[PDB]
């Protein structure tokens, strides 16, 4: 509601996505100008600290890693290259470049620090690659082939509760949850409710709750809320939030109070919070 | 003596240059700007003092970023009001001293004179040219034109300046002819006319340029 | 018991410091023979370990050389005060 | 500035399935 | 005598240390030209001695010569290399100009770079930038400035230009009579660029920016290279100086490349996948066209472009349906 | 025709042949160029190199070394010839009677370091050994000068 410092990005195109760090001192930003820029916003002062240009095509997503492993920043892209940057003594350098995909990599999401330094990459070839840094040596790659028939749009890991699980949504109209069994990523659930392409899926960071909640926005506009009271049962119940007329793009949960931020093609952000009785109600409308 | 590239005397002086920079009160802003006008005599003393102002704003109230930003802000603010925050008497005496100090740095030293003109970050050249096309009080027009001369002392900038004064049509070949007849002739003082001749004399000295403007006029420098 | 590489580096540094201190003290405190024997054993063990110090950085080399020099000087002093 | 309201040609090619994703880059949700 | 004794004893480390001490004390006390040259010589000797270290014993334990907290600057070769590079650049500038000579005498790396560029000694500036990891932008921009100057300049400028080219290094000798000094300087810049290249965006950008100081028609080879690497940046610079017609030609060519006609010249790989079209630039172009609205020719070309683009998009949609069906 | 370009070309081919064979061909033609040598820079280099060859062969080692150092400092030589000139300078230093003075060897050091920088922007082993011996000899001569 209140207006703090407004940043000047010195960019040349539409910033497709952004993401702040764990402690809220920095902001990564990615645009269609093949450039990932790092901004140090401290005490209301916009300071461009780094400009990382290593892609051949547009950059779609940027994800910060947990503080304990250092300042690790992942950036996916259209050029089938997942570039992992790392800050050493104030200098950002490319440490690893995974080029094992046939089409555009659309999403990157780090695993909870408990599991390790795992990164999931969803690409338009219908494949999810799991990169793993063991501390010593290179990155072990586990590629889940034919995950989605057409392509994979978004990936998001479950809060650590340790059974490693992550949810992925694709253009095949199906939201799929994955689970690591015996060291192998196997398909766990198939949630079907959308009539069109799933654009983004994000697993709620459930705090003090037995229930697990996942949100999924789609092309048709219907935002569904998937809830499973018991993790063992794996019975997921969907609940329509609101059918937006314009294509909903991505969904994001708040860390502390689980408030969903929904953005549609109408250039507006609608905040939704579940009430005690159960009905979801919009609390504010923050348009561009 | 004011520039330190240590004898106890040199440390107590270089301190005095830095120990005095601490004061930020508006009452000592005019003299400390005059002090630097005295200290920037002699080419070496110009570049060093040009580098001191550069870093002091890389915020200190005296710096190259503040000088060229304060003039750009007055460009937008005085242009948005074309069909008025007349620069306050303190902001006027603040700007004249900042232009009088700049003239004393670039006259003694040419390295700065080469570096300050071709600059692209602040871009003072055509930003000054865009400032003259927005009609302003005559005192600011003259100092703008004067700095154009000390910038034009360098030959390559002089050749670039003679092709610009032709495209801008400052003199109509509405301008200096009306200011001389209505303002200077009423005040019985002619400081603008003496300065406009001193600018022409420098640009002619670098070159009597080739035909100044084809297509627009019949070629030549004759109308001037 | 739990600390890894504990024996190697840890023992090395501890031995260095302890040896310095004990040398100084004992020389002043009427050179007690049992303590002198202990010091001798420890310095022999320390020589045995200095050679095995692994180098990953430049600081490792410098520190290693310094330690070696100091321990050799101390070893010479100890021989002088014992056999002769 | 981002174009005010061009929503026809680019919308027809926005319903295209060869690269709906590339045509839906203009989006954002952080 | 001390220096000679140490180096005879193969105490390379010690000799280097003594020479470093020598240089420091030297400068501190004697600041006359002769004394300064002696300091340079001393540092050179130190560097060379430290570099004589045995291949087997590839370790040089060097301590800070605090006695001109006893610090231990493990500089290997890197740091002393930097110091001597600095000293040598000071020396070279001293020869070209006398006042800047004194200024280098007591200054820093950025200052050295600045003065060298001003004087016109570009290759040295390039080298200094690389040592201190400073970017090469300054030198490329300076080179571009000289080239623009020569493009429209007097005869004396042309001859001085020929001269400073010999100070630099022209790779080969070409017999062309039409080239003259200006074209020789162009080739020098081009070669320096190819060898000492880093981030592409940076170098090309700065060259193009400086070229458009007062306007220039870019040559076709450069245009083609840029189109094959960064067409978007090529379009942005057009709008910066209002070259709408050229912008439209570029757009049409890019459309043709995306359709398979001469895709190699635009770096377009095309199983359809890549179809990134810069829509924002087209929007800005249309806005610029629809302001004055006076030239009938401009309006006509706009209409032609729009018709062609619409045709392109329908074909794109057809191909789309086809490929979707195929994958399914 | 007084053409600098073609002269340069011809002089370049001569140097290539010399490198391969080990011996210069048509020595007499190269010795009496005279003022025609100043037509091209490469031609100028060839003549001076042949002169050095003649000089050191008939016991004029000092003059030959001076000529070599002169050539290297003027940068007329192409970079591949730089190393050969340095190798020749090596036995000149090695000889019991010191030929190069301290300052001349310092200039050679500077050239070697400048070459190293430009190079970056078996053979290596031999060249490093060469460097080391060079340094040792230079230092001994410097001692003898400080002595004298």
């Amino acid at each position: 509601v209140s207006v703090i410092n407004t940043v000047d990005t010195s960019h040349e195109d539409m910033i497709h996505d952004a993401q702040m760090d764990y402690y809220g001192i920095r902001l990564a930003t990615c645009s269609s100008d093949r450039s990932v820029k790092i901004f140090d916003v401290k005490n209301g002062g916009q300071i461009l600290i780094a400009d990382l240009r290593g892609h051949e095509g547009p950059v779609w997503q940027v994800a910060w890693a947990h503080p304990m492993y250092g300042n690790i920043l992942a950036s996916c892209s259209y050029d089938r290259k997942v570039i992992i940057w790392k800050e050493e003594n104030g200098t950002w350098e490319k440490t690893y470049e995974y080029t094992g995909h046939d089409s555009s990599v659309n999403s990157v999401c780090w695993a909870p620090h408990d599991f390790g330094l795992l990164l999931a990459c969803g690409s338009s070839d219908g494949a999810i690659s799991i990169l793993t840094y063991t501390g010593d040596g290179p990155w072990e790659v586990k590629k889940i082939s034919n995950a989605h028939t057409i392509g994979c749009n978004a990936v998001s890991w479950a809060p650590s509760v340790y059974i490693k699980r992550f949810v992925s949504g694709g253009c095949d109209n199906l939201v799929k949850i994955w689970r690591e069994e015996d060291g192998q990523w196997k398909e766990d659930q198939k949630l079907e409710a959308h009539s069109d392409w799933v654009r983004d899926v994000a697993w709620a960071p459930s705090i003090g709750l037995p229930t697990s909640t996942i949100a999924s926005c789609s092309q048709d506009g219907r935002v569904y809320i998937w809830t499973s009271d018991d993790a063992a049962t794996n019975c997921w119940t969907p609940k329509l939030l609101h059918k937006f007329n314009d294509v909903v793009w991505h969904v994001s949960w708040s860390i502390t109070a689980n408030i969903l931020a929904v953005s549609g093609g109408d250039n507006k952000v609608t905040l939704w919070k579940e009430s005690v009785d159960g009905q979801w109600a919009c609390i504010s409308d923050v348009n561009k | 003596e004011y520039w330190c590239p240590p004898p106890q005397r040199q440390v107590l002086l270089s301190k005095f240059v830095r120990q005095m920079s601490d004061l930020l009160p508006a009452t000592l802003y005019l003299p400390y700007l005059k002090m630097l006008r005295g200290l920037a005599s002699g080419p070496q003393c110009a570049h060093y003092c040009f580098s001191l102002l550069k870093a002091n704003g890389g915020g200190s109230p005296v710096s190259w970023d503040h000088f060229f930003h304060s003039l750009m802000l007055y460009h937008e603010h005085l242009r948005r009001d074309l069909p008025l925050r007349g620069i306050t008497q303190r902001e006027l005496d603040g700007l004249i001293a900042c232009l009088q100090l700049t003239c004393t740095i670039i006259d003694w030293s040419e390295s700065a004179r080469l570096a300050l003109c071709e600059h692209a970050q602040w871009m003072p050249v055509v930003v000054i040219l865009g400032l003259l096309q927005c009609s302003i009080p005559p005192l600011l027009k003259a100092e703008l034109l004067k700095t154009l001369a000390a910038f034009g002392k360098s030959p390559e900038i002089a050749a670039s300046l003679w092709q610009s004064l032709e495209y801008t049509q400052i003199l109509q070949t509405v301008g200096i002819e009306v200011e001389l007849n209505e303002i200077e002739s009423r005040c019985e003082e002619y400081p603008l006319t003496r300065a406009f001749c001193q600018l022409i004399s420098t640009l002619v000295e670098s070159s009597f340029p080739t035909n100044l403007g084809a297509g627009l006029r019949a070629p030549g420098f004759e109308p001037y | 018991k739990h600390i890894q590489d504990w024996e190697t580096a840890g023992k090395v540094y501890l031995d260095y410091i302890r040896v310095i201190d004990m040398l100084n003290l004992i020389q002043q405190d009427e050179s007690s023979g049992c303590e002198l024997e202990k010091l001798h054993t420890k310095v022999m063990s320390l020589c045995k370990w200095v050679e095995l110090i692994h180098c990953y950085t430049a600081k490792d080399r410098l520190a290693q050389s310094e330690m070696a020099k100091r321990v050799a000087n101390i070893l010479r002093v100890v021989l002088s005060l014992q056999q002769p | 500035e981002l174009v005010p309201l061009e929503k026809s040609v680019t919308h027809g090619r926005g319903s295209l399935l060869i690269d709906m994703g590339l045509f839906m880059g203009r989006s954002f949700r952080v | 005598l001390l220096y000679a004794f140490h180096i005879y004893r193969h105490n390379y480390r010690k000799a280097g240390s003594v020479m470093f001490e020598y240089g420091m004390r030297l400068g501190r006390e004697v600041r006359t030209l002769r004394g300064l040259q002696k300091q340079v010589n001393s540092y050179l000797a130190c560097l060379n001695c430290l570099r004589l270290i045995r291949p087997e014993y590839a370790w040089i334990v060097q301590p800070v010569s605090g006695a001109v907290s006893s610090q231990i600057e493990i500089l290997e070769l890197r740091d002393l290399e930097k110091e001597y590079v600095l000293a040598q650049t000071r020396l070279t500038l001293a020869k070209h100009n006398p006042s800047t000579a004194a200024i280098a005498g007591s200054s820093a790396a950025e200052e050295m770079v600045a003065l060298l560029v001003q004087a016109g000694l570009f290759d040295t500036a390039i080298s200094l930038c690389q040592t201190f990891k400073l970017a090469l932008t300054s030198v490329f921009e300076g080179l571009a400035c000289k080239c623009i100057r020569l493009q429209q300049g007097g005869e004396a400028a042309q001859a001085e230009a020929w001269e400073w080219l010999a100070a630099n290094q022209l790779a080969t000798v070409i017999t062309t009579k039409e080239s003259s000094a200006t074209d020789e300087a162009w080739r020098l810049m081009i070669s320096y660029l190819d060898k000492y290249e880093a981030k592409n965006t940076l170098y090309h950008h700065c060259i193009i920016n400086k070229l458009l100081s007062h306007g220039v028609p870019l040559p076709n080879w450069l245009i083609n290279r840029y189109k094959a690497m960064d067409a978007a940046e090529l379009l942005r610079l057009y709008l910066k100086y209002d070259l709408l017609e050229e912008a439209a030609e570029l757009v049409l060519e890019y459309v043709d490349a995306l359709l398979g006609k001469g895709h190699q010249y635009f770096g377009i790989q095309a199983t359809s996948q890549l179809v990134w079209f810069p829509y924002s630039a087209i929007d800005h172009l249309r806005q610029a066209l629809g302001e004055n609205e006076s030239n009938q020719h401009n309006q006509a070309i706009l209409s032609k472009l729009q018709r062609k683009m619409d045709e392109y998009f329908q074909k794109l949609k057809k191909a789309t349906d086809d490929y979707k069906k195929l994958v399914q | 025709a007084k053409d600098a370009a073609f002269a340069t070309l011809i002089s370049d081919r001569f140097l290539k042949e010399y490198c391969e064979r080990g011996n210069f061909t048509d020595l007499d033609l190269i010795d009496n160029l005279g003022s025609a040598m100043l037509l091209s820079d490469r031609l100028t280099f060839l003549g001076k190199y042949r002169e050095f060859h003649r000089m050191y062969s008939q016991e004029q080692f000092s003059e030959a070394a001076s000529l070599l150092l002169s050539l290297m400092t003027a940068r007329i030589a192409p970079c591949s010839f730089w190393l050969t000139l340095l190798l020749d300078a090596l036995p000149l230093l090695e000889q019991k009677q010191v030929i190069f003075s301290a300052e001349q060897t310092y200039e050679l050091m500077r050239c070697l370091e400048d070459r190293m920088a430009a190079k970056l922007e078996q053979d290596s082993s031999i060249d490093n050994t060469k460097v080391e011996m060079l340094r040792l000899a230079l230092a001994r001569n410097l001692a003898r000068a400080i002595v004298t």
